[PDB]
Formats: C-alpha cells, sequence, structure tokens
C-alpha cells in the first residue's frame, strides 16, 4: 500500500531550525517527485518547495526560497525539509505530496495521494492557563480560559457529568501569541441556585489542572 | 498566476444540486484539480486536468471547463459531502496556486439568535483587564453583526468574534463576541450594550448591564 | 495551438533574462499539452520533455543556456508541422 508518513513537526523557538523528514512506503522517490505543501491554521492550503531526486533539480516557493533547504535520500527512500530561520507566519501544517513524472498519465495525476501531516508552530513561551469564571444573570454561565499556550484545551463541566447544551468555541490566536477560548453552557433558570456547576480545564502541554467554580 | 473561487462559502439540502465556480486569472489549458478536505484531515483529490473523474471517488461528482472559467458540479448531495472543496491548478512545478476555498453547510429554517451579556468577573478584574462577553445561541444563518456601545459611542478594534461550527443534531451555529477593555478604561465608563442585528430578529436586540 | 508555439518561440530568441525565458515557455508549454490532446501524439511527449529541459535550464538562471537548448525546440517543432500540414 502507497502512504508517506511525515515527522518532526513540534514547538520551535522563532529563529531557530527544524528538520522535517517524509518517510515514503510502497513505492520508490526516484520514480515520483515529493513535494511540501502547507496550511496554515484555518486557511487555504499553500505551496512550499520539491525534489526530483531521479534528476535532482529543486525548486521553492517565492516567500520561502533563501531558508528552506530540502533534500532527498533514495537509500532511506525518504525526502528531508530542513527550515532555517522560522518566522512567525511559518505556523502550519506541512504535508507530503506525490506526483508522477512527464511524460504519460502519471503526470496528470496530480498530487494524488498525501502524507498525514505534521504540525509546525514557533512558539515564544507555554504557560498554563488562566481561567475567570463568568458570572451567570434560560441562563448561560461559562469559565473563560485566556492567555495559555500551547493548544488543546479540554473543558469538562462537573467532571464531564454535564454535556447538553455545552459549546466550547475554537481557541483564537490573540494579539501576543497566545490562545484564549471560552466556554459555554445553557441551563435552566429554576436549578441555577439549586446547584454547583464546577468547570475544570486540563493542560497537557503544561501539566496545569484549575478548577473554578462559576456563581451568580 | 491567480485563482479565484466562488461563492466562498453556499449552503445547500441533502439532495440538492452545487456549483462551484473557479476562474483562472489566465489561460491553464486544462490544468485544474479539485479537492474535498474535511474538517482537521488532509485534502483528497475529486478532479483532475479539469474534466475526468478521479478513480475511487463517487460519480455524482464532475468537472467542466469553459475557456479559462471552470466548474465542479455536485449532481446530488450527501451527508458525506459537506466539507471545503479547493481548487487547484498545476501548470508547472513552481507554479501551483490553490483556490480561495468553498464551504458547503448543511441549509434550514432561519431561527432566531438569543442574546446575553456577561459582566466581567472580580477575580478578572484583580489581574488588571477586563473583558465582557456578549453570547448568542443556536442562530442561522452564520452572519450576525454584534456591535459594542460604550457610553452610546460605537467600540471598534477591541472585539474577538469566535464562532462555533455547525451542531450535529439542529444545525446550529453559535457566536461569541469578546470585547477588552484595560482596567483604567473600563472604570471611566458606566454603561455597556452589544447589539445583535439577524434575519432571525425584526429589530435589533440589546442586551445592556450598568456597572 | 501552432500559432501559440511560433510566436512564442521568438520571445526566447529575443528575451535576455531568466525572468521572461521562463515566462514563455510556460506559454509555449500550456499550449503543447492542448494541442496534443487534439505517432502524432507521440510526436508531441517529445517536444514537451523539449520544453521540460529547456524550462528546467532557465528556471536554474542560465538564461543562456535556455536559448541555446530551444534551438533545438525549433527542428522539432518545425518538423510536426510539415508532418501536420501534409495529413490535413
Amino acid at each position: 500500500e502507497v502512504q508517506l508518513v511525515e515527522s518532526g513537526g513540534g514547538l520551535v523557538q522563532p529563529g531557530g531550525s527544524l528538520r522535517l523528514s517524509c518517510a515514503a512506503s510502497g513505492f520508490n522517490v526516484v520514480d515520483f517527485s515529493l513535494h511540501w505543501v502547507r496550511q496554515a491554521p484555518g486557511k487555504g492550503l499553500e505551496w512550499v518547495a520539491y525534489i526530483s531526486s531521479s534528476s535532482g533539480s529543486t525548486s521553492y516557493a517565492d516567500s520561502v526560497k533563501g531558508r528552506f533547504t530540502i533534500s532527498a535520500d533514495t537509500s532511506k527512500n525518504t525526502a528531508y525539509l530542513q527550515m532555517n530561520s522560522l518566522r512567525a507566519e511559518d505556523t502550519a501544517v506541512y504535508y507530503c505530496a506525490r506526483w508522477g513524472y512527464w511524460p504519460g498519465e502519471p503526470w496528470w495525476k496530480a498530487f494524488d495521494y498525501w502524507g498525514q501531516g505534521t504540525l509546525v508552530t514557533v512558539f515564544n513561551q507555554i504557560k498554563g492557563p488562566s481561567v475567570f469564571p463568568l458570572a451567570p444573570s434560560t441562563a448561560a454561565l461559562g469559565c473563560l480560559v485566556k492567555d495559555y499556550f500551547p493548544e488543546p484545551v479540554t473543558v469538562s463541566w462537573n467532571s464531564g457529568a454535564l454535556t447538553s447544551g455545552v459549546h466550547t468555541f475554537p481557541a483564537v490566536l490573540q494579539s501576543s501569541g497566545l490562545y484564549s477560548l471560552s466556554s459555554v453552557v445553557t441551563v435552566p433558570s429554576s436549578s441555577l441556585g439549586t446547584q454547583t456547576y464546577i468547570c475544570n480545564v486540563n493542560h497537557k502541554p503544561s501539566n496545569t489542572k484549575v478548577d473554578k467554580k462559576v456563581e451568580p | 498566476i491567480q485563482m479565484t473561487q466562488s461563492p466562498s462559502s453556499l449552503s445547500a439540502s441533502v439532495g440538492d444540486r452545487v456549483t462551484i465556480t473557479c476562474r483562472a486569472s489566465q489561460s491553464v489549458s486544462s490544468a485544474v484539480a479539485w479537492y474535498q478536505q474535511k474538517p482537521g484531515k488532509a485534502p483528497k483529490l475529486l478532479i483532475y486536468s479539469a474534466s475526468s473523474l478521479y478513480s475511487g471517488v463517487p460519480s455524482r461528482f464532475s468537472g467542466s471547463r469553459s475557456g479559462t472559467d471552470f466548474t465542479l458540479t455536485i449532481s446530488s448531495l450527501q451527508p458525506e459531502d459537506f466539507a471545503t472543496y479547493y481548487c487547484q491548478q498545476y501548470l508547472y512545478y513552481s507554479l501551483v496556486t490553490f483556490g480561495q476555498g468553498t464551504k458547503v453547510e448543511i441549509k434550514r429554517t432561519v431561527a432566531a439568535p438569543s442574546v446575553f451579556i456577561f459582566p466581567p468577573s472580580d477575580e478578572q478584574l484583580k489581574s488588571g483587564t477586563a473583558s465582557v462577553v456578549c453570547l448568542l445561541n443556536n442562530f442561522y444563518p452564520r452572519e450576525a453583526k454584534v456591535q459594542w456601545k460604550v457610553d452610546n459611542a460605537l467600540q471598534s478594534g477591541n472585539s474577538q468574534e469566535s464562532v462555533t461550527e455547525q451542531d450535529s443534531k439542529d444545525s446550529t451555529y453559535s457566536l461569541s463576541s469578546t470585547l477588552t477593555l484595560s482596567k483604567a478604561d473600563y472604570e471611566k465608563h458606566k454603561v455597556y450594550a452589544c447589539e445583535v442585528t439577524h434575519q432571525g430578529l425584526s429589530s435589533p436586540v440589546t442586551k445592556s448591564f450598568n456597572r | 495551438a501552432f500559432e501559440t508555439l511560433n510566436d512564442n518561440l521568438k520571445v526566447i530568441e529575443k528575451a535576455d533574462n531568466a525572468a521572461q525565458v521562463k515566462d514563455a515557455l510556460t506559454k509555449m508549454r500550456a499550449a503543447a499539452l492542448d494541442a496534443q490532446k487534439a505517432d502524432f501524439r507521440h510526436g508531441f511527449d517529445i517536444l514537451v520533455g523539449q520544453i521540460d529541459d529547456a524550462l528546467k535550464l532557465a528556471n536554474e538562471g542560465k538564461v543562456k543556456e535556455a536559448q541555446a537548448a530551444a534551438e533545438q525546440l525549433k527542428t522539432t517543432l518545425a518538423e510536426l508541422q510539415k508532418r501536420y500540414w501534409a495529413r490535413t
């Protein structure tokens, strides 16, 4: 079975260097050029670089030329993408594509098989969340999670007992570079003053566990 | 070259017909491909050479070309065809540009939003930042312009909006507009309000608190 | 399709930078694939292969080699026109 798997994506300081490798299985790199395409979180696909190991050619996008250096290793059947001088606009999911060789049908196939994709994020620092309650006035209440990095954080109400009507909005990157998301749940106003609603957040990278209680 | 794709967001129910138009900047012969990115997964090829059907996808997808204008047409939608469709040209190895991206959404009857306003908690004011939150639950369509008025003066530049995805049972959105003010600026004024202008509302509704 | 190839083949012999040689070969390749769709088909796999060879040289920044490597394309293209007008 033809498949491609990437590795190496992870937290990197801005201006640092990161190496992505596209381990190819089920075919030979000499018979197919390998391309790298990145997708910024929540945006459209964009092209990065390619290498044609049969001929040794190599090109880069106009916005990336001079920083990335893509190389292939036929013996190990992988293609390495070396990333240097990373900036804040290089956070994305890097997919490893495949593409046939002209002439014939395989050239027309375009990127028929794609990799899983590895997430590369440039980070300044990692800190745990600081959750603030949202006081209720059907009454809606929630816990606002602000200034946490990196993704993700899971919000569970009453240790998972409550799961009806609870929304967890996607994390939005603030100006300072740290995400901040809020979660709300609508409950009947009759039972607002009869039971205690407890919101707990888990942040795996920082091992932060905060248990905040919301009150009217 | 540049590749413009329209519409950027369209709604169609199960069994409806969907047409997505992609227009290249210059002539690209017949080098256009259409991808289908489910949320959070790698794109999958659907049409290649702008008219041929890639083997392994259902036959309902079809492509067309009229000079430099291309089209992806779905004969009959199914609940497995609700994702983002991208238009790619591949004229040369180093001239690949993708389209903006068309998202297909479930269509349902208009539902009015219920708007809440949450004053900042006393715990948050200790740090030095105050963030009021305007909340909208179970509304459709997604477009709902929420404007913040402080002392009846419109506020701009200090509001972040985040919209959840379609629900799995009733297919309704939920928007949350957060207005961020420094503690010094929050104390100067006394009345805050967020207005919601939505189709399901005959007139804009403002929920306000004063403190 | 043949008018695009011949008109842009004068641009390559006139351009003096890698920006205009690469751009001309892009239009020349886009027509070569387009003409192929309409032994004759196997006559274009050689031509498109020679456009790739010239475009690869012009991509590396060697404008002088590309204009020298596009001369060999002129003879191959002229043979197709002579062969096609005989068939029609």
